[PDB]
């Protein structure tokens, strides 16, 4: 008897869901194009080659979010720059395979933990594959991962907004949309929600600690590529 | 300064 989702509310779903699946790598056939990355700035060059092809699929994702297109483009900017490596964390996280013990980016390189880690994201690289483990048992479907990264999108907190409220509105509705989802979805896990409302913290702590590692990763500008300098 | 960021959300 929890709230199942409105009318209004499963029109935000179709428009989340699909926005998601049209932007996510190979989203049907990544578990057969995906190729494992055999063993400092070595794969710092195979995960520089990846980061733009991965930031530009978020771009992709928020531009066909029409609550984000009424936003003022200075606005965009902000929230691209808060949430690229958060939705990327958790895209690669819902893609943790238990048996190779690896995540998938860009729906074709199978890393590991040590790969991640070595290659240049340090403890980040345990928070993304500890992530992907414990949303194992969540059974996360495209729906569910689309309205988190349409939460962490609209984020209010962001650092210069200018709309913050006409953001916090939107945020509200994904939240009350998912909730619904959630209640509807009836997952065999006690307390899905406030447990999901975790990982969406979990999620935001990797955002920060990429921005953190960033500042003292500089290696000259010119070696990491445009795009990523552009969302740190 | 967000150049090619703002290329790609003007498009
Ligand atoms: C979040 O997880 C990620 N997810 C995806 C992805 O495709 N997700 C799945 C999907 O979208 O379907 C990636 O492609 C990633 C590429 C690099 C990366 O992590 C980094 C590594 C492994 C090294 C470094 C760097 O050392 C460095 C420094 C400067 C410039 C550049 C590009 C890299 C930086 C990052 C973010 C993290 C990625």
């Amino acid at each position: 008897h929890k709230p199942e989702p409105t009318d209004e509310e499963w029109e935000l779903i179709k428009t989340v869901t699909e926005a998601h699946v049209a932007t996510n790598a190979q989203g049907s056939h990544w578990k057969q194009k995906r190729k494992f990355l055999p063993e400092d700035l070595e794969a710092f060059s195979h995960f520089t080659k990846i980061i733009t092809p991965a930031i530009t699929r978020v771009v992709d994702f928020a531009k066909k979010l029409p609550m984000f297109c009424e936003l003022p483009c200075e606005d965009q900017i902000i929230l691209l720059k808060g949430c690229c490596m958060e939705i990327m964390s958790l895209r690669a996280a819902v893609r943790y395979d238990p048996e190779s013990e690896t995540l998938t980016l860009n729906g074709e390189m199978a890393v590991t933990r040590g790969q991640l880690k070595n290659g240049g994201l340090g403890v980040v690289s345990d928070a993304i594959f500890d992530l992907g483990m414990s949303l194992s048992s969540f059974n996360l479907d495209d729906t569910e991962v689309a309205l988190l990264q349409a939460v962490l999108l609209m984020s209010s907190d962001r650092p210069g907004l200018a709309c913050v409220e006409r953001i916090e509105k939107y945020q509200d509705s994904f939240l009350l949309a998912f909730e619904h989802y959630i209640n509807y979805r009836k997952h065999h896990v006690t307390h899905f929600w406030p447990k999901l409302l975790m990982k969406v913290t979990d999620l935001r702590m990797i955002g920060a600690c990429h921005a953190s590692r960033f500042l003292h990763m500089k290696c000259p500008t010119e070696l990491f590529p445009p795009l990523f300098l552009e969302v740190f | 300064e967000n150049a090619l960021l703002r290329y790609l959300l003007d498009k």
